[PDB]
């Protein structure tokens, strides 16, 4: 079957201000099938209240998901996001650079 | 503008991970407003955005009935699709369905749409039409046959020139102040050293609805289409949408480069810089 | 808490086979099975499945009522809470009771069917079950009447994912997992909205001797099948749909030289759908 | 509102 890979972005919901209550989110699109693994981390720990949207699609077929959880960001805790799909051999890690 | 409806299936079977699922989720341009999954234990329509959660009991209860049946149909439709397929029970496979209506400034239909897929490729679609289907290959040259034999687009054009603009309408009113009132973008750039001879400049549009958006980069008046790298536009998380077009510049010329950018939400197009 | 399930069946037969899988943390891999009434008690001594668990032959023992739990390590119990409950159903244990459709077998659809099972044998619980993988049986009280065990099952609005193959088992009080063999085997077929076929005789419908008549079914829609059947006896007959010129899709019965005619007709079908038929088309009566 | 349509492959 056609198998396609994940595309990941991980972002604040607003602009990062150290100290202040915001948003961390995972975006993750493109791939198919739909089953998909996706934890925030911080500081290399799983975040344990992260919530999704409903799984959805684009007109190509493929799935998106958005994964996000409340958080305080701060100058050493360094968040990220951790994805496996079937496309994948080993989890692909993509750090949260408040910058992108 | 310029609306438009639409509901997004995904049926999927897992042999001894689960149940087959069913999820369903209902959108107004890009905004979700209602959802089902089979999962639940016990499952209903429900409300994914504000305006639609005062609409009355009859229509939460008659959405799902309606998600129930369907779920019903779609777990015999992944049966079936293994006997058209000649393929093993033992494998995980994929039924998506998007459906829906485009409607003009008027309120009136533009266009219908019934599309179909198995396994992330074409299966069946309706046509322009509504009277007629385009089957991607022999299986669902037998899902036509029967469809055809059982007027089953005469009940699909029926239900997009009546309920489903009819709803349509209804929605758009309902959620008037986020629907169709455009929120333009809050835009700023970013600049980056990568080396001791280049940097990145970065225009990002942030909080803005709908999510079509155009960012580009010019180089004294000049499109720099070739060398940007656009980011996927993605959602905020709050019915709002982010984007951002990022260009590499020589050290010291960043003053010849521009930011233009457009939305709906803007009466005329923004041009920015960075200092 | 795991996904316990039955592959290919939870109902199944002595001698057959099934395997038990527990799915928890995308793992197939280490769990211990309880039954209903020793709860606590893990089955086989504590046994640790370190693949799925598969019982083959099946016996009677093999019956009951089982969850699963997932290896848990860092946890108060080294394991998981409670899966799901599968009903192990073993049949072929008392003889096979009776199942019948009312008011047919053909069922117009979103319309009503009643499959009524019923045995001489006082079954406490009747189960009606659909032939098919992963399918869960329904369950009623057997009601008595002059000394006949007895239950009616509802089934619709009809529509494909009711029509199928089904039989129907007894249990008896003190083994409610252990059940009967199964009744003869009942069709159950969906018909329409499929656009009735037309039914024609060649030469015609009145036939003496010594000569041949020939039952045509014909459609514009491109049915690839047909069915003749006959009001009562004569079992059911299949053709491939053969498109003509004119660019119907038809099939020819012949008859004879026996069949002492009756009243006919005619359902299209599609392939790789057995249990959704056309609407019927019109009956002909044959006469010999 | 969802199409109450829904037929089998
Ligand atoms: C006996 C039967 O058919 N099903 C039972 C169900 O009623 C019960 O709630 C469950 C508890 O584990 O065990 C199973
Ligand atoms: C459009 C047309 O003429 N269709 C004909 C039909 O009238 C006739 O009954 C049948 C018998 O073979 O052949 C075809
Ligand atoms: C069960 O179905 C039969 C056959 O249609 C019908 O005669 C009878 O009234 C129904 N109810 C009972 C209790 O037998």
């Amino acid at each position: 079957m056609i198998q396609r890979t994940p595309k990941i972005q991980v972002y604040s919901r607003h602009p990062a201000e150290n100290g202040k209550s915001n948003f961390l989110n995972c975006y993750v699109s493109g791939f198919h099938p739909s089953d998909i693994e996706v934890d925030l981390l911080k500081n290399g720990e799983r975040i344990e209240k992260v919530e999704h949207s409903d799984l959805s699609f684009s007109k190509d077929w493929s799935f998106y998901l958005l994964y996000y959880t409340e958080f305080t960001p701060t100058e050493k805790d360094e968040y990220a996001c951790r994805v496996n799909h079937v496309t994948l051999s080993q989890p692909k890690i993509v750090k949260w650079d408040r910058d992108m | 503008g310029s609306h438009s409806m639409r509901y997004f299936y995904t049926a999927m079977s897992r042999p001894g991970r689960g149940e087959p699922r069913f999820i369903a989720v209902g959108y107004v341009d890009d905004t979700q407003f209602v959802r089902f999954d089979s999962d639940a234990a016990s499952p209903r329509m429900a409300p994914r955005a504000p305006w639609i959660e005062q609409e009355g009991p009859e229509y939460w209860d008659g959405e799902t009935r309606n998600m129930k049946a369907s779920a019903q149909t779609y777990r015999e439709n992944l049966r079936i699709a293994l006997r058209y397929y000649n393929q093993s029970e033992a494998g995980s496979h994929i039924i998506q369905v998007m459906y829906g209506c485009d409607v003009g400034p008027d309120g009136r239909l533009l266009r219908g749409h019934n599309q179909y897929a198995y396994d992330g490729k074409d299966y069946i679609a309706l046509n322009e039409d509504l009277s007629s289907w385009t089957a991607a290959d022999t299986a669902a040259q037998i899902t036509q046959r029967k469809w055809e034999a059982a007027r089953v687009a005469e009940q699909l054009r029926a239900y997009l020139e009546g309920l489903c603009v009819e709803w349509l309408r209804r929605y758009l009113e309902n959620g008037k102040e986020t629907l169709q009132r455009a929120d333009p973008p809050k835009t700023h750039v970013t600049h980056h050293p990568i080396s001791d001879h280049e940097a990145t400049l970065r225009c990002w549009a942030l909080g803005f609805y709908p999510a079509e958006i155009t960012l580009t980069w010019q180089r004294d008046g000049e499109d720099q289409t070739q060398d940007t790298e656009l980011v996927e536009t993605r959602p905020a998380g709050d019915r709002t949408f982010q984007k951002w077009a990022a260009v590499v510049v020589p050290s010291g010329e960043e003053q010849r480069y521009t930011c233009h950018v457009q939305h709906e939400g803007l009466p005329k197009p923004l041009t920015l810089r960075w200092e | 808490k795991p996904f316990l399930s039955a592959w290919p069946s939870a109902v199944v037969p002595r001698g057959g086979h099934v395997t038990l899988r527990c799915h928890y943390r995308h793992r197939f891999n280490n769990f211990m099975l309880y039954k209903e009434d020793r709860i606590h008690i893990p089955i086989f001594h504590g046994r640790i499945f370190q693949e799925s668990f598969n019982m083959s032959p099946v016996t009677t023992a093999h019956a009951g009522n089982y969850t699963c739990r997932g290896s848990h390590p860092h946890s108060p119990t080294g394991w998981s809470a409670p899966s799901n409950p599968v009903v192990i159903m073993v049949t072929g244990n008392h003889r096979k009771p009776s199942l019948l459709a009312h008011p047919g077998p053909l069922v117009k659809s979103g319309e009503r069917v009643i499959l009524q099972c019923w045995s001489d044998i006082m079954f406490e619980h009747f189960f009606l079950h659909k032939e098919g993988i992963s399918k869960d049986p329904s369950r009623l009280v057997g009601q008595i009447h002059d000394g006949v065990s007895k239950a009616n099952f509802s089934i619709g609005p009809m529509m494909l994912a009711l029509a199928g193959t089904y039989r129907c088992y007894g249990s008896v009080t003190h083994t409610p997992y252990q059940l009967s063999a199964p009744s003869d085997p009942l069709d159950i077929v969906v018909t329409g909205p499929y656009e009735k076929p037309s039914l024609s005789a060649q030469p015609g419908p009145k036939v003496q001797a010594g000569e041949s008549v020939t039952l045509s079914c014909s459609s514009r829609s491109s049915y690839d099948m047909y069915h003749l059947s006959r009001e009562g006896g004569a079992h059911e007959r299949r053709l491939p749909a053969v498109r003509k010129v004119n660019r119907t899709f038809q099939a020819d019965f012949p008859l004879g030289p026996a069949t002492h005619g009756g009243t006919y007709r005619c359902f299209g079908s599609f392939r790789h759908s057995p249990y959704e038929w056309s609407d019927p088309s019109d009956p002909l009566l044959v006469s010999v | 509102l969802s199409s109450p349509v829904t037929k089998s492959f």
